[PDB]
């Protein structure tokens, strides 16, 4: 009951502590019908996504490969990159990847025993106990919020005014 | 067993005497009504509401009117109409404003039917209380009973100042001389 988030609302029901970043956010209740597992690997998904998207608008607009094709800023990018095929070979390996993707989220949802958003993928350690993987964790969610918000907010400032980095 | 503002009428049965600014003035029975999701908690809801935002636009008027725009904001004294001028010029702020204004709303209305649904919340109430100007009781009551009565005076004055400003086109004080 009262939900930490908004303290006037109910407790969304199906958020009550035990998920990383869940300060109890749900008034329009999506998790009332949908699988909390499958919300959250969304949602992680979406955030990764959108880090990789934001690094990637804000360098391409200062850095570019070398070649003519490269010479366009990010919010021409797009046509230029998938007249030369640049779009093609990363849908290939994201389909690729999505569709192991969608064994996973399957095996998940059906059992087996895999965090949402949990590929395993740790070179380095940058976690070594609960307590650690908790906060990078909490981390990952926050700062994937943050950039989808940025992402966001950059490209609807870009179309509207066609300006370099500082889109303002 | 007589409204106490009107004496030739009967108490409306279900304003006993728990709400701010109660006085039994319901002449139609209009808190009687428990139909399309209209109940006394949607209707003391909505007048709170109506309270607080006829509160904030006459005082943006009487603010904007006597002291000037901000600067950068355009000025003309008719805010009906200064409208159109900062949206004919700084359309995002309006629409941002409008997107914002849409979200909280709908936050409203959840918040308003899941407290009518499992009674824990009272009408118009949303735990806004950042500087702890109503947290003991015997206070309370007189903090509600005053914004009842200034947000009904300023909905009579907002709904005064929109239809001056869109027949005579001109400015509020500009109107009162
Ligand atoms: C959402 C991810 C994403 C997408 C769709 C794009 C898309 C694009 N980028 Mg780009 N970029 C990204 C992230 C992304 N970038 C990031 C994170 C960086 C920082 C290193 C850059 C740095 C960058 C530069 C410097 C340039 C582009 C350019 C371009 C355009 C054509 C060439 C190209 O594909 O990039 C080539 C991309 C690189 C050389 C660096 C990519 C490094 C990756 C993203 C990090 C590692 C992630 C890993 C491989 C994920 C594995 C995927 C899995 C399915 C296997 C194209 C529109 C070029 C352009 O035309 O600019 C307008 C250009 O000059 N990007
Ligand atoms: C602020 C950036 C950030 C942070 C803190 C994390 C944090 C995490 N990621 Mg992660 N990730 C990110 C961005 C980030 N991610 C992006 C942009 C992508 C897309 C390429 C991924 C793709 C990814 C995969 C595929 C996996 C993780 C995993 C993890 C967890 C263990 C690995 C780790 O400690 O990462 C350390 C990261 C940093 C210190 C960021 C600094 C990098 C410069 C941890 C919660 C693993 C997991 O789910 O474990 C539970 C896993 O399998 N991440
Ligand atoms: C992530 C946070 C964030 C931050 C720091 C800013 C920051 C800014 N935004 Mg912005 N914006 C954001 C998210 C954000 N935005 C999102 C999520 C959207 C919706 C897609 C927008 C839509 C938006 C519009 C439509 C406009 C801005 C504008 C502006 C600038 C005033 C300022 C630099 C204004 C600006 O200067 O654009 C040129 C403007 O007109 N923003
Ligand atoms: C565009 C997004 C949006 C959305 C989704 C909502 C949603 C809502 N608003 Mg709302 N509101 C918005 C924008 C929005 N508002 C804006 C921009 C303002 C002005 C700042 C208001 C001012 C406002 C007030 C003052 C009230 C609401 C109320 C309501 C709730 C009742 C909805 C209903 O049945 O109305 C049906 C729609 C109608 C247009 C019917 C109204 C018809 C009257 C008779 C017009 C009278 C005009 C005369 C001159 C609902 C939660 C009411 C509420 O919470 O009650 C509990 C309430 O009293 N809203
Ligand atoms: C119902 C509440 C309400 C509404 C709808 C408005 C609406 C408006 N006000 Mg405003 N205002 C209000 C209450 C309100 N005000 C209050 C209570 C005060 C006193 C603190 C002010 C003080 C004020 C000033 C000083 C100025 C405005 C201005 C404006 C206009 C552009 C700013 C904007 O988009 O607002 C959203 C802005 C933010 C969220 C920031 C817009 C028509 C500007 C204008 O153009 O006036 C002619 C201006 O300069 N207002
Ligand atoms: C005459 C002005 C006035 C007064 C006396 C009050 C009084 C009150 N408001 Mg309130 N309010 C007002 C204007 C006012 N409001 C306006 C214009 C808005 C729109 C922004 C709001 C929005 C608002 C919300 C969203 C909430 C309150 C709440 C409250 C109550 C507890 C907070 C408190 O002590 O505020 C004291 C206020 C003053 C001393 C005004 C100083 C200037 C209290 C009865 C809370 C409530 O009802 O809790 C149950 C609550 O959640 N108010
Ligand atoms: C809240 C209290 C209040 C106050 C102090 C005023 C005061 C005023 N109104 Mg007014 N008005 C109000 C509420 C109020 N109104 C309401 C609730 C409405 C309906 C929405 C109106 C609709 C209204 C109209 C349509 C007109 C006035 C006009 C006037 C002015 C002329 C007064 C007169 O007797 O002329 C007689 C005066 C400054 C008139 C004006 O501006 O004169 C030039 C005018 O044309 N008012
Ligand atoms: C605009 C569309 C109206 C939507 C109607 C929704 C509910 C309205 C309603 O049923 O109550 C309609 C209200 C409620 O009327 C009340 O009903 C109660 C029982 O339900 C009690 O009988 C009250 O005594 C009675 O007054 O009556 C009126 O407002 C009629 C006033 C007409 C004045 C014309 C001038
Ligand atoms: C279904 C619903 C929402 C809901 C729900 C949920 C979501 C299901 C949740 C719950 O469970 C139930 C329920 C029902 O709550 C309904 C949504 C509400 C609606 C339909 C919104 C209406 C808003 C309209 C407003 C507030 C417009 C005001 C116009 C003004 C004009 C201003 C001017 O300046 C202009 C522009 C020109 C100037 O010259 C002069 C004037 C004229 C003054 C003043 O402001
Ligand atoms: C800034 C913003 C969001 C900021 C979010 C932040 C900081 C989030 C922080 C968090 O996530 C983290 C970091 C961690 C989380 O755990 C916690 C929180 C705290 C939640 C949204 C802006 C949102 C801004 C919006 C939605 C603006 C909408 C504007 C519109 C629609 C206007 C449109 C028009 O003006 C044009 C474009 C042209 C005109 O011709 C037509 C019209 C229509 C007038």
């Amino acid at each position: 009951e009262k939900s930490k988030a908004v303290p006037f609302l109910p407790r969304p029901a199906a958020l009550d502590g035990s998920v990383v970043g869940d300060v109890g956010f749900d008034p329009v209740g999506f998790t009332s019908w949908l699988p909390l597992s499958y919300l959250q690997e969304a949602e992680i998904k979406h955030c990764r996504i959108a880090m990789l998207a934001t690094l990637g608008w804000i360098v391409a607009d200062f850095v570019h490969l070398p070649g003519a094709v490269h010479e366009v800023s990010s919010l021409a990018a797009h046509d230029v990159a998938v007249k030369s095929g640049a779009l093609a070979q990363i849908l290939i390996w994201t389909s690729i990847a999505e569709a192991i993707s969608v064994i996973a989220i399957s095996q998940m949802l059906e059992g087996s025993g895999r965090q949402p958003g949990d590929f395993k993928f740790d070179p380095l350690n940058f976690a070594k106990d609960e307590k650690s993987l908790k906060k990078m964790q909490l981390s990952e969610l926050k700062n994937g919020r943050l950039a989808m918000l940025a992402f966001s907010g950059i490209v609807t400032q870009a179309a509207l005014t066609g300006h370099a980095f500082p889109y303002m | 067993e007589r409204s106490k503002s009107l004496p030739f009428l009967m108490k409306p049965k279900n304003l006993d005497g728990s709400m701010a600014g109660d006085v039994g003035f319901d002449p139609l029975g209009l808190s009687e009504i428990n139909d399309v999701g209209v109940d006394l908690y949607w209707l003391r809801e909505a007048e709170l509401k109506h309270c607080r935002l006829g509160m904030m636009a006459a005082a943006g008027i009487l603010f904007v009117e006597i002291l000037g725009p901000a600067p950068g904001f355009p000025a003309g004294k008719s805010q009906m109409d200064v409208f159109w001028k900062v949206y004919a010029e700084k359309p995002s702020l309006i629409g941002a404003s409008l997107a914002a204004i849409a979200i909280l709303e709908v936050i409203s209305g959840v918040a308003t039917t899941q407290g009518r649904q499992n009674g824990d919340r009272a009408p118009g109430d949303y735990n806004f209380d950042p500087l702890g100007f109503g947290k003991d009781p015997a206070k309370f009551k007189d903090l509600q009973l005053k914004e009842v009565k200034n947000g009904r005076l300023a909905m009579i004055a907002a709904a005064g100042m929109i239809l001056q400003g869109v027949s005579t086109h001109q400015g509020a004080l500009e109107n009162l001389s």
